[PDB]
């Protein structure tokens, strides 16, 4: 997951 | 100097302190708090950076990951003693009186329980928009070796506060838990009113513990909204102690303790309208  | 010692050198060493009056009366542009804000270094920590075998499975993202001098370590009771989360300094650098994570995930929830116990936290700010599970009970549950027991729940505009135990063999312990709701990712609120009465909520929150611990404050990944409150109450702090405050070295001294606290510069920007609200709000 990626969160920038 | 190397990259990272630019990068330490800058957030050990920036600053823009503010009179209160400057902050209220006479603030920098938003053109100007913009560019302040994009020249602050992250502080990420890379996976290469992180020698920490099994960590990923307990990460919510795999870029969003703990700087190893300021991780939480957890003890041996409940193999690893992993958890994405790190101390976080208060004011003028005190140690250790928040603790910044993620809203845990299934497989993490007995990890943040565990790790609530060993600091001995009687107080959990959660920001959410209420538009990650839930790892408190309807009434009561078990995770791990924990139980944990709604005792009261009361519902205001602002926020949600309960009143948990938690209890490990014959010990029991008051935890306070507060979801700050309408607050997305990525974004700010609407209004500063709401998150002011947060603040005062928390500052209002009587120590429960046998030794003070740290205040544990989540969101999603744990760095922009969490940063923000973090920021939001520390900035509060220097405007009632001292009559100014510096939000850039609040920010810098932040990601010292954990990379990308406070994710953008309308955030960053939000912050300052949020203390020239508090500045305006104090008593006199
Ligand atoms: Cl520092
Ligand atoms: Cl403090
Ligand atoms: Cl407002």
């Amino acid at each position: 997951d990626e969160y920038v | 100097n190397t990259p990272r010692e630019v990068t330490l050198h800058f957030l050990r060493t920036a600053g823009h302190p503010l009179t209160r009056w400057a902050l209220q009366r006479q603030p920098p542009s938003p053109k100007q708090l913009e560019e302040e804000f994009l020249k602050i270094p992250s502080n990420f920590v890379s996976p290469e950076d992180l020698d920490i075998p099994g960590h990923a499975s307990k990460d919510r993202y795999k870029d969003i990951l703990p700087n190893p001098q300021s991780r939480v370590c957890l003890g041996r009771a409940q193999d690893g003693d992993y958890i994405n989360a790190n101390y976080i300094r208060g004011y003028d650098g005190k140690e250790k009186v928040y603790i910044a994570t993620q809203g845990p995930m299934p497989n993490t929830v007995s990890d943040f329980w565990e790790m609530v116990w060993q600091e001995e936290v009687s107080l959990i700010v959660m920001l959410t928009q209420l538009r990650c599970v839930h790892y408190w009970p309807t009434e009561e549950e078990t995770y791990g070796p924990f139980q944990i027991r709604i005792q009261d729940m009361k519902e205001c505009p602002e926020y949600t506060v309960r009143q948990l135990t938690i209890q490990y063999q014959e010990e029991r312990r008051s935890v306070k838990h507060i979801l700050f709701s309408a607050w997305p990712d990525h974004q700010t609120p609407e209004s500063a009113g709401p998150l002011l009465r947060l603040v005062a909520e928390v500052e209002e929150s009587p120590e429960t513990a046998a030794h003070p611990g740290p205040i544990v404050v989540h969101s999603s990944a744990g760095i922009g909204r969490t940063g923000c409150f973090i920021a939001t109450r520390i900035g509060c702090q220097q405007l009632k102690a001292r009559g100014e405050v510096d939000i850039l070295g609040i920010v810098c001294q932040l990601r010292l303790d954990r990379g990308g606290m406070i994710q953008t510069a309308e955030q960053y920007q939000f912050l300052h309208h949020t203390l020239a609200l508090y500045a305006g709000q104090l008593p006199e």
